RNA sequence: UUUUAUUCAUAUAAUUAAUAGGAUAAUAUUUGUAGUUUUUGAUACCAUGAUAAGGAUUAUAAAUUGAAAGUGUUAAUAUCAUAAUCAAAAUUUAUUAUUUAUAUUAAAUAUGUAUGUGUAGAUAAAAUAAGA
């Protein structure tokens, strides 16, 4: 796309850490809906993920219940319980997200970032243009005329 | 109101392009006019550098600059009419008056006395009018005369 | 002042600073009040002297009320005295508006650029010709690709030296 | 106030405000005359006009409750929620239609902006003294500015001198109105009125003015009327404000009142580690600080000129509270003479000025200072009668004899005085040079133009340059010199070398049109111009020497190029001597490299080279794409057209408008900033964080 | 949240009874948060 | 320690670097050149003798056509600009020395 | 020219390639000869001067 | 790529494309002699020659 | 994050009876019955095409608070109504299905105690 | 685009009118105002950061010149520029001074006035009392560094200095 | 304190001590001093 | 016009009559508040200058 | 048998004692006021103050939009009141929080060298209009 520099990567975590500001931000999910929604695929896991992020911003503000009148051997197993479900649905939702936005990128002839694999069309990482010479990971030496990925026409 | 940016983002600890960061002068900011300011590759501060590319004033101002030729660019593209300078004797009622100096008044209104409340300065006259005064000596047939559509006529709009 | 820059030395050059840094003088004269008869027997500014006078002081009209703020001189008594001999001047150069309608300032008049109808027009005009000479141009047209896989128009009629 | 809040007391007035809101009120004050923005916007705004009716659903919805169910719906501020009582219903139930012209207000960003502007702009543009009855309109206006290191000080102060101006107004007005209504029991009309009255030469009757003692008494008896309501008002709102129940800061409650004035607070941000440790420690040692100065203004409007006042209010700066200040501001009515004389009224020279006489350092080199000098004194010719004489001067007899009564008969030769309203007065130092054919010394030629030696060589200037030490040598380089210039000093005007000779006719100028401008007669026009009666048969009209208003060559205040000329007198004698052809300012090749060689002066972006078939596409039509176009180029107006606007670029040069394409704007060559930003004005206070203030004035100060 | 704040408030006044919903939503209640001012030292 | 843009208080701390070719003449140098010489070109008085011209005149023809010995301060004593050459035309002499 | 907005303008007639020896095999500049020496000028001076 | 650029929009038959649409290589990257095929050339340029990256 | 990336670059007034030799014909938004039509279509062929909430149904508010709701970020407006349609994933503050979950759940715990006593 | 601005004379006007730039010209010459030919017409740059009333900076007045080019040397800065005269930096050079009590009154006639002679610093005076401390004490290991040597060199005939011990 | 004498006229510490007027009084005149009408010269 | 440690000298002790706000903040300048050092620099200039008629 | 970052750049050169008023004022050449030469702490020493680091705990429930940042000491440093032979213009001299790939030098002389899969050890910081 527009952005065809050098990224680094970070943890699927690190990102659901982040709550209404990148990864609940409103107006990225509805491009995210939108984007299912333009394939007309249902949008389960961006729901399930969006009320998850609604309720925890909303009592966010609410200060924890009493931990002593909680039971360590049972309620906070549980409240461990809950919370590694609610991210195993956030990192689902994580990788949709990425998988879909991959996918359309090869329909489209979107040319991503450097280093970043398009399965179908590149299935080693595309890179063009780099600070360095040679393919970052393969090592593998790059023309001038980086990579047609796509036919030409249109 | 707009929705753009207007200040350049401030200065810090290197911005890595990943989720939600930037680099600080990507070729996506302020449309391509980064690449003034981008100081491309790693700097060694003891010789390499200039010293203006990293002067948040300076950046700043040119931010500020851009920002006013996109402001003139685009109000500009909305004209779509000349100014004509008329003897004052063959204008209409609404402009032979006392027109201020812009600045200089409260926004006049065209004969509020005929229910007309738009602003004076705004008006911008056809010539499908104008021909007559604009070209005396031409005559002829120089811009037929603009059809208006009758309101009171029985069409398919009004359920006929 | 009274405080601590009088009855010494430094006193007269702190009095000196005050009188140099409020020299300006401001004189405002109103339209209204300049709107009366002269001596002569005719009214000493009309209307289109009123607009010439408005032109010729752009920013220093304002709300109806012609404001000269002047700082020439380092006193208010010259700056008096410079401010009143620029309103002469500007009023003689505004009364011009009076000897004929030669000297009645111009309205300028936003006129629109032709509408969409008078524009549909443009690929109409010479209509007859344009066709007439389309027919041999598609004569030329099907000769040279006769000859030629693309022909571009500059075979046909467009013009290049 | 009980009813409403801070807020609601301030949109309720801007509301009640703009609901008696005239626009011919806004003129004389300030920012005062905008009414309220948020209305005034919305309703010169046109789609607020169309008010769309209520929806098919909602009146459907209302009908069948109300003819159905037999429930009329209730609006929400008639229903009641509480239910334990009965509110009475607000009278504003639903009477109050509904309105885009007036509420909610939309209005337009463009007229949003010019208001904005317009209101921020004239803020100094008040007349403070008029002609109106009230607080408002009075004489004088004195603003007294008190300046105090601590608020309660100088709240203190205002309070004191307010109360002191108090007692002094009232003594002072109480005694003005005395001799007001001793004035209006009984008085004599001065004779020197009375001709001032009687002095215009026709009237609003179109004749003379036969003001009587009647007329101009009652004229007085008004005026004093008006003095009288205006002092009363002032001792009425002074002998309220009583020690029960005081209001200072209330224009009617008390005079003179007093109103609030931004404080000046100027924060100085320095570190307090006397510690030289690394930067970091230091700015962590960081504290605020600042100098802070209140002030109050007080305001005293007098509807005459008191220098008692004035004595007594300047004198209050000896009796000043603890480090207190005062400076006083001082508006008052003041009567401005404007004659036709010094600043005479007349048509713009045949050849008009143009942009080269506009430049820099040219008000220096090319430009009088306003007034000229118009010639009072004039040489009697021979052969001149009394009434050619008035004619040759374009002024009546009657006014030529008033002014030389003195002399019964004019001789040959008499130094008389032009009446002062003549419209043919010439000026001094004529444009035509003055020539002295020598056929012999410098001294010779010294004394018969009755100059200084030293200041004819200088304006000679060839002339030094040939003779040699000998007068015998001058006199002998006398031959190749020729004539000589004399000295500006010395140069004289002519009746004939001051006006132009012709005039231009217009497009549609008849022969009554060009008699009319001229202030001649047709008939002298018709014999001037050797009998023809079509103007259309020549394109310029020659202007009789009888015609009252004649058209001069060039601007009256114009210096001369020989002023100059003596200014850099020894360039031009040292540029002869070294015979310096030309001094070539730019290399050979100077224009093949654009970006290289730049004038101080010069400009961004570049302006690119003038097509001749680039101003619309039907010429662009006509010269190279179907060239057999039968339209050359668009239907352009008779009229002037201003592509940039409101810009009033010099006419014949090439430039362009404002680009509309981000690409234009991109890839000319535009520089950026690399350097300090420096501002004219800002050169001092040096930069932000070092900004420095002379005078510790409030930052919102209103100069009078 | 500040134009929510504006508008509850109209609300309350136009209307006295809409007093008690507002305020027991806390649509009425002010919160003293405020950015951190600027300081060379951070 | 931070100081003011373009306001450096140190004055010789600018180090001309290599010059560089596609300017050569936009840098270092007066930003015009239609505009005069600087004043170090001059004599303005009567002197007694120069001790050594400063670094800030610029570089003429008449410096290697005359002969006469021209020298700057540096980081050693003095610096003499021996073997004039015509290749440093239009130069000021800061950028004839790495310090 | 400066690369600012006109640098494809730039020729080679520009360049003097004679007071300098070049390397014939990879067309670097080897050496650079004398210039003061015998150089030939019609005015060290602005003509108009003097 | 500068006067490429400037023709492309000079010329005017793609319009205002050229910055808002077309989509142009880096400074470096476009500095590029005719026939590279390869990335690692700018850095094979000579390094003696100080000329701000212009070989 | 820009909805206009596609959008033309006019920025000029447009009138069609000056500017066409056409019959004018004006269209304005939708009202309440085409307004209310549009967004029932919308919802409920969405839920049963499989692209709505389907089995999340629960976390959104009712049709009538949609309808409500919707039209006030519209203004009946039928691009605003699509674009608010799709903006409902991220609603914060609608606590009608919360409120209804709380007296759901104390209306069943009543039951059982009744039940139980 | 590129055109060239067209000027029609109130002559060959159909109907005459005063022309804007005739009023344009008659004003700069009221005002004296200096026409800047070399003005490109595609540089109305506002400066929105305060004359745009949607933004914090807004102040009704342009504060920016919009040029990037823009320094003290060009002729165009110096002819628009202010004087430093009678400014602030004229009343830091006469009121900072290290001694506060010199601009009000010299220090001489202060003393000769209000005192019967010159009062010396304090931190003289210090050294004096000092100086008298150490001659009590110890009366050795002081120099004799006076401004001229002549009188100390060449002591005037009559001069004999008693000895101490 | 110091080498420098302390400015009795700008000093807050002397002009608010015991021994002069502080911030929190009515600030008035003092005492109505006549020099040169007791005594012209 | 004097340097930090003596302006903090002369603040520590009774020497200049300054009132203290806030180390991290504004100050009670509106302007400062609503802009800063520049917004007050423009509004010393808009009070000095440009706010005259310069007839 | 919880979260964030860290490659940081100038640094020495030589001389420091006094007061003296002008137009519209009833008179001052005081226009133009003339008595060399007996003293000595910092061109390099004042030790004493501030600062750095930096913590404390009562507010039940209802109402209200409310009723809510505080420092010893230990340390280092330094230009102040305290102990005579010498740093501030001729600056190289190494002094923490920097611009990374569509477009890159026009106004006071304003930076040509560190691309290498962003890969160590240590160090600092915060629960503050944000969303552990």
């Amino acid at each position: 796309n527009t952005f065809l520099t050098s990224s680094v990567a970070t943890p699927p975590i690190s990102v659901i850490r982040t709550g209404p500001k990148w990864w609940a931000h409103p107006e990225r999910m509805v491009r995210q809906k939108l984007m299912y929604f333009t394939l007309g695929v249902d949008q389960l896991p961006l729901r399930r993920t969006a009320v998850i992020q609604r309720d925890l911003q909303r009592f966010h503000m609410c200060k924890p219940p009493p931990r002593v009148g909680d039971s360590t051997g049972y309620k906070r197993s549980r409240a461990a319980q809950l919370n590694t479900w609610y991210r195993r649905i956030q990192y689902q939702e994580y990788h949709m997200q990425h998988l879909f936005t991959r996918h359309v990128w090869g329909l489209l002839r979107v040319y991503p970032g450097n280093t970043t694999k398009i399965q179908g069309k590149a299935d080693d990482g595309y890179v063009g243009y780099d600070s360095v010479p040679f393919h970052r990971y393969n090592r593998a030496p790059l023309p001038f005329p980086a990579r047609e990925l796509y036919e030409r026409r249109k | 109101v707009s929705t753009g940016e207007f200040d350049h983002p401030p200065f810090q600890f290197r911005q890595r392009h990943t989720f939600n960061t930037t680099p600080l002068h990507d070729a996506n900011r302020f449309g391509g006019r980064t690449a003034y300011l981008r100081e491309i590759g790693p700097v060694n501060i003891k010789k390499q550098g200039r010293r203006f590319k990293k002067d948040p004033r300076t950046v700043q101002f040119n931010v500020d600059v851009w920002c006013a030729q996109q402001t003139l660019r685009k109000r500009w593209k909305q004209r779509d009419w000349e100014v004509i300078e008329i003897p004052f004797r063959l204008v209409p009622r609404e402009q032979q008056r006392v027109i201020p100096e812009l600045y200089t008044d409260i926004p006049q209104m065209t004969d509020p006395a005929r229910n007309d409340f738009s602003n004076i300065r705004n008006k911008v006259y056809d010539r499908e009018e104008l021909q007559g005064v604009l070209f005396p000596a031409a005559g002829a047939m120089l811009y037929p005369p603009l059809q208006r559509v009758d309101k009171q006529a029985m069409t398919l709009d009004k359920y006929l | 002042d009274n405080l601590q820059y009088k009855r010494y030395d430094w006193q007269g050059w702190y009095q000196r600073m005050l009188d140099v840094h409020n020299r300006n003088v401001s004189l405002r004269c109103r339209i209204c009040d300049l709107q009366r008869l002269d001596g002569n027997g005719v009214q000493f500014v009309d209307m289109q002297t009123e607009r010439r006078l408005r032109i010729l002081a752009q920013h220093r009209v304002g709300m109806g009320v012609l404001k000269l703020d002047a700082d020439k001189y380092e006193d208010q008594a010259d700056n008096v005295t410079f401010g009143t001999t620029k309103l002469s001047e500007l009023l003689a150069d505004a009364r011009k508006a009076q000897l004929g309608e030669e000297y009645w300032p111009s309205v300028e008049l936003k006129v629109r650029k032709p509408s969409g109808q008078s524009k549909a027009h443009y690929s109409l005009i010479d209509n007859e010709r344009i066709e007439k000479r389309s027919g041999e141009l598609y004569e030329k047209y099907r000769d040279a690709k006769k000859r030629s896989l693309f022909v571009t128009p500059m075979e046909t009629w467009l013009e290049v030296k | 106030f009980n009813e409403f809040d801070a807020k609601g007391r301030e949109y309720v007035q801007y509301m009640r405000e703009f609901a008696r809101f005239d626009p011919r009120k806004s003129r004389g004050n300030g920012q005062k005359g905008f009414p309220f923005r948020d209305a005034y916007l919305t309703k010169m705004n046109e789609a607020n006009q169309k008010t769309p009716p209520p929806t098919l659903e909602t009146i459907m919805d209302r009908a069948v409750r109300e003819h159905h169910q037999h429930a009329r719906i209730l609006s929400p501020l008639e229903v009641q929620r509480d239910v334990g009582r009965l509110e009475p219903i607000p009278s504003y139930a639903g009477k109050i239609n509904a309105d885009r012209s007036v509420f909610p207000f939309q209005w337009k960003t463009e007229d949003w902006y010019e208001y904005e502007v317009a209101k921020v702009r004239n803020r100094r543009f008040v007349f403070e003294n008029t002609e109106e009855d009230g607080i408002r309109g009075s004489e004088v206006t004195y603003k007294i500015v008190l300046e105090g290191f601590w608020d309660h000080h100088v709240m203190k102060l205002a309070e004191d001198v307010c109360m002191f101006l108090k007692d002094v107004g009232r003594q002072i007005v109480e005694e003005k109105l005395v001799a007001v209504r001793r004035l209006l029991q009984g008085g004599a009309v001065d004779p020197e009125l009375l001709a001032a009255f009687n002095c215009a030469r026709a009237g609003p009757f179109g004749g003379l003015d036969e003001y009587d003692k009647e007329e101009v008494a009652n004229f007085l008896r008004s005026d004093l009327r008006r003095l009288e309501e205006q002092c009363l008002s002032v001792i009425n709102r002074c002998n309220v404000p009583v020690p029960g129940a005081t209001n200072i800061y209330d224009p009617h409650t008390s005079w003179p009142h007093v109103e609030k004035l931004e404080p000046w607070v100027r924060m100085a941000e320095f570190w307090t580690s006397s510690s030289d440790t690394s930067f970091t420690e230091l700015e962590m040692s960081t504290a605020h600080y600042e100098f802070r100065k209140f002030f109050r203004v007080i305001i005293c409007k007098l509807p005459f000129q008191s220098t008692e006042f004035e004595k007594r209010m300047y004198d209050i700066r000896h009796w000043l509270h603890r480090q207190t200040s005062c400076e006083f501001h001082t508006i008052y009515r003041r009567n401005v003479i404007h004659d036709s004389a010094v600043f005479p009224t007349e048509h713009d020279p045949a050849t008009p000025t143009t942009h080269e006489h506009h430049r820099m350092f040219s008000f220096a080199l090319d430009w009088q200072s306003a007034p000229v000098n118009r010639l009072s004194t004039d040489t009697v010719h021979e052969g001149e009668s009394w009434d050619a004489v008035a004619q040759r001067l374009g002024c009546s007899v009657g006014e030529l004899k008033d002014a030389n009564a003195e002399r019964e008969t004019i001789e040959a030769g008499v130094v008389i005085n032009v009446p002062v309203t003549a419209t043919r007065r010439l000026t001094s130092f004529g444009a035509t040079p003055l020539v002295l054919p020598l056929k012999r010394t410098w001294e010779e030629a010294a004394a018969i133009l009755d100059c200084t030696v030293e200041e004819l060589q200088q304006c000679n200037g060839h002339a030094a340059l040939t003779y040699q030490k000998k007068e015998s040598e001058a006199g002998e380089f006398d031959s190749s010199v020729t004539e000589l210039v004399a000295p500006l000093s010395c140069w004289t005007s002519t009746s004939e070398s001051e006006f132009s000779p012709v005039e231009r006719v217009h497009a549609n100028d008849t022969l009554v049109a060009i008699a009319r401008r001229l202030q001649c007669s047709e008939e002298a026009l018709r014999a001037v111009n050797d009998g023809i009666t079509d103007v259309s048969g020549l394109d310029f009209v020659r202007v009789p020497p009888e015609a009252r208003r004649p058209r001069r060559l060039v601007e009256p205040q114009l210096r001369p190029q020989a002023a100059t000329d003596a200014l850099l007198a020894r360039t031009i004698a040292e540029e002869e001597t070294f015979k310096l052809k030309s001094i070539p300012h730019l290399p050979q090749n100077a224009e093949r490299f654009p970006h290289e060689y730049h004038t101080p002066t010069s400009r961004f972006p570049p302006t690119p080279s003038e097509t001749p078939a680039t101003q619309d596409w039907m010429a662009y039509t006509a010269k190279y794409l179907d060239k057999q176009f039968t339209i050359s180029a668009e239907p352009a107006p008779v009229y002037n057209v201003n592509k940039l606007w409101p810009m009033q670029q010099i006419p014949g040069k090439v430039d362009q408008t404002p680009f509309e394409e981000d690409q234009t704007w991109l890839l000319h060559s535009i520089p950026v900033q690399q350097l300090e930003m420096h501002h004219h004005e800002k050169d001092l206070q040096d930069l932000p964080f070092i900004n420095h203030e002379q005078f510790p004035r409030s930052l919102e100060w209103n100069a009078p | 949240f500040a134009l929510r704040m504006a508008v509850a408030n109209a609300l309350v006044k136009l209307i006295p009874l809409t007093r008690i919903p507002l305020k027991k939503s806390g649509l009425l209640s002010v919160d003293r948060r405020r950015e951190r001012g600027q300081f060379p030292g951070y | 320690r931070k100081y003011p843009f373009l306001r450096r208080p140190h004055i010789k701390n600018t180090h001309s670097m290599n010059p560089s070719a596609p300017y050569f003449w936009s840098f270092m140098t007066a930003k015009s050149q239609m505009a005069f010489l600087p004043e170090e070109n001059y004599i303005t008085g009567d002197w007694t003798g120069k001790f050594f011209v400063s670094k800030r005149q610029v570089y003429t023809l008449q410096h290697a056509t005359s002969g006469a010995k021209v020298r700057v301060k540096s980081f050693p004593s003095i610096f003499e600009f021996n073997s004039p050459s015509r290749w440093n035309i239009g130069k000021e002499m800061n950028t004839l020395t790495k310090p | 020219n400066r690369p600012e907005v006109a640098m494809h303008r730039n020729t080679v007639g520009l360049l003097p390639a004679h007071m300098w020896e070049t390397d014939k095999k990879t067309g670097k500049v080897k050496s650079v000869k004398d210039s003061v020496r015998d150089y030939q000028t019609k005015t060290p001076y602005p003509k108009w001067v003097q | 790529h500068r006067p490429v650029k400037r023709l492309f929009c000079n010329i005017g038959l793609m319009g205002p494309q050229i910055t808002t649409k077309a989509r142009w290589k880096p400074y470096r990257f476009a500095t590029n002699p005719a026939g590279t095929s390869k990335a690692e050339r700018m850095y094979q340029r000579d390094k003696t020659v100080y000329t701000h990256g212009h070989n | 994050t820009d909805r206009f990336a596609n959008s033309l670059d006019e920025y000029a007034p447009y009138d069609p009876e000056k500017d066409s030799h056409f019959h004018p014909i004006q269209i304005g938004n939708f009202d309440e019955y085409e307004y209310r039509s549009f967004l029932r279509f919308l919802i409920n062929s969405g839920e049963l095409a499989g692209l709505g909430w389907g089995p999340l149904w629960h976390a959104s508010s009712d049709f009538e608070r949609k309808l409500y709701k919707i039209g006030f970020l519209s203004g009946r407006n039928p691009q605003g109504v699509v674009d608010h349609y799709h903006q409902e994933l991220v609603w914060r503050y609608d606590y009608q299905r919360t409120r209804q979950k709380q007296y759901l759940l104390k209306r069943r715990m009543e039951g059982m105690s009744r039940g139980a006593s | 685009g590129v055109h060239r601005v067209g000027y029609t004379h109130p002559s060959t006007l159909p109907v005459p009118c005063a022309q804007r730039w005739d009023l344009r010209l008659a004003r700069a010459r009221i005002f004296q105002e200096y026409i800047e030919e070399k003005a490109p017409g595609a540089w109305q740059l506002e400066d929105e950061r305060s004359m745009s009333p949607e933004f914090k900076t807004f102040t009704g007045y342009p504060m920016r010149d919009m040029r990037p080019g823009y320094g003290q040397n060009l002729p165009d800065y110096i002819m628009k520029k202010r004087l430093p005269n009678n400014t602030h930096y004229e009343l830091f050079a006469r009121r900072d001074i290290p001694n506060e009590d010199n601009a009000m009154y010299g220090k001489y006639l202060y003393d000769m006035t209000v005192h019967g002679t010159s009062l010396p610093s304090t931190y003289r005076m210090h050294k004096d009392i000092n100086k008298a401390q150490r001659n009590d004490r110890k009366l050795s290991g002081n120099r004799f560094k006076v401004l001229c040597s002549s009188g100390a060199k060449n002591p005037p005939s009559g001069w004999e200095p008693i000895p101490d011990a | 304190v110091g080498y420098t004498p302390v400015n009795p006229d700008t000093s807050p510490m002397v002009a608010y001590s015991q021994y002069h007027w502080h911030y929190n009084l009515p600030q008035g005149m003092e005492r109505p001093h006549s020099v040169n009408r007791t005594f012209a010269a | 016009n004097v340097s930090y440690w003596t302006m903090n000298k002369m603040v520590r002790g009774g020497n200049l009559l300054v009132h203290r706000v806030h180390y991290t903040g504004w100050g009670t300048d509106s302007h400062l508040k609503k802009g800063g050092w520049e917004h007050r620099w423009n509004k010393v200039l808009q009070r000095n200058v440009l706010q005259y008629s310069r007839i």
